[PDB]
């Protein structure tokens, strides 16, 4: 869940 | 009746943040679809789904908002995501004509631009309105700035765990908020309510966008054109 | 010694399906995210996402295509989509400088443009090589047609459910094919095996694709470049 | 499963 915007928090 | 160095430290940081991730130029507009005057849709989608990238950055930038969890990071991102758009956008909007101007006429966004991606002419005037507003307050970039990392920070948003450590770094920067227009703003008594006043503004807006946005999500012709991100943020899956 | 009334219907039907789903003069290509020579990405990204448009109309038309079940439509699609693209690419293809060219040198695609949207300049050698061969044999508008919907209604895929009913309506597909050779085209006495060998290419081809196809899918950075419908159609979701 | 393939079959 949340693919991308995780991806974009690291 | 001086701001402290911590205080100090805080604007200069939010505001290099926002110069690094606002594009003064415009010029990544021209990887985005076209626009073309729902034949605003995949451009306007482009501009989102680039803006909340640009959101995303700023926000990892937030003095502690990286030391939240991740699931606290994304459901104050998503539930605020929509909210700085609109406020940052406000860079771009112009009084003169009414409409949001990025660096060239293929990047002028005006009322009837926006009615082409899905929405109604009329449930855009709050978000005009809006824009109007804010802009007569003549915003200095740290108070600009000030009040996007407060927005994003709000911790009453859906989903946020920690409502008490968010709320503490909210307090931290609407006191450096009230400060420095205290000792930095002339003619600027009533600024900080009224900024505040925004904040209550921009939740009904966001409302609204809410339920435009379920409107065209639901008919796969049209979400077919957003972007994945846009999809992801603006999407009710559930960490 | 003369195709039947009936197996001239299907023709007719499968070239009027193909002129009504590929545009000549590429004039959409404007509407994509421009290319920048994975900077190509998006505008393939977008390439693809049409075509799989297209492909998809095309298909409706197929004699019988609609019959089927929801489920073995989109099953046909999933798995044949790509190779019905690289299919149809081949009337853009050029041999002259081996390259694909969309009515404008924007839009002429070459093998380094690709190597730009995350695949190894030798997993394009097959793709470019079968091209190659595929022009070659400069196939009739109607042979060209007519392999396309082989392609789309071959039952050994992944998921479809009525393989016997699609059985049929291939081997009539290729019944109409092997006499309009036979009937219609000089010097091709050899030809439907040949073809037929390029059904077999493709596969190999669909293979490769999925496999580079799955390395940019896995990388959020990436994915998020592609379009809804590629996501869903390349996909692993499974009805 | 697969709202997009659906809408683009109707
Ligand atoms: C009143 C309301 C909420 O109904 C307006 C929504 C329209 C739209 C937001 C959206 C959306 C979608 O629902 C999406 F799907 F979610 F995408 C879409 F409409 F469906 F797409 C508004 C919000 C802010 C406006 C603008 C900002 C300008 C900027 C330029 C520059 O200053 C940089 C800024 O970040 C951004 C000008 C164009 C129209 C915008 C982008
Ligand atoms: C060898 C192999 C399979 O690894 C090549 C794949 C690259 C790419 C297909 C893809 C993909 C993706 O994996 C996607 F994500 F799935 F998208 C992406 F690469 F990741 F994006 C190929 C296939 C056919 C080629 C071309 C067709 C030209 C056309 C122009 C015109 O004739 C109309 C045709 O329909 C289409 C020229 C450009 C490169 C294309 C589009």
């Amino acid at each position: 869940k949340h693919k991308i915007l995780h991806r974009l928090l690291q | 009746h001086m701001l402290s160095d911590e205080q100090m430290q805080i604007i200069n940081s939010l505001v290099e943040a926002h110069h690094k991730t606002y594009d003064d130029s415009y010029s990544d507009f021209v990887r985005f679809r076209p626009p073309v005057r729902l034949s605003m849709l995949p451009h306007l989608a482009d501009l989102v789904s680039y803006s909340i990238q640009k959101v995303i950055g700023f926000a990892k930038m937030i003095p502690g908002f990286r030391d939240l969890t991740a699931e606290d990071q994304i459901a104050l991102l998503k539930s605020s995501a929509i909210e700085i758009i609109m406020l940052r956008s406000n860079q771009s909007f112009s009084l003169e004509d009414m409409s949001w101007s990025c660096g060239g006429p293929d990047f002028k966004y005006c009322i009837n631009d926006v009615t082409k991606a899905g929405h109604t002419l009329e449930l855009l005037e709050p978000l005009v309105k809006f824009q109007v507003g804010l802009k007569k307050l003549k915003l200095h970039e740290e108070e600009h700035v000030l009040l996007m990392a407060i927005c994003l920070l709000s911790p009453d948003r859906p989903g946020v765990q920690d409502h008490v450590r968010i709320e503490a770094l909210q307090d931290r920067l609407c006191d450096v908020l009230q400060a420095y227009i205290r000792i930095q703003h002339p003619g600027g008594r009533l600024l900080y309510a009224k900024m505040i006043q925004k904040l209550a503004d921009l939740r009904s807006l966001n409302e609204e966008h809410s339920k435009q946005y379920r409107s065209l999500s639901f008919q796969p012709e049209h979400s077919m054109q957003l972007t994945p991100l846009v999809l992801e943020v603006f999407g009710s899956e559930v960490s």
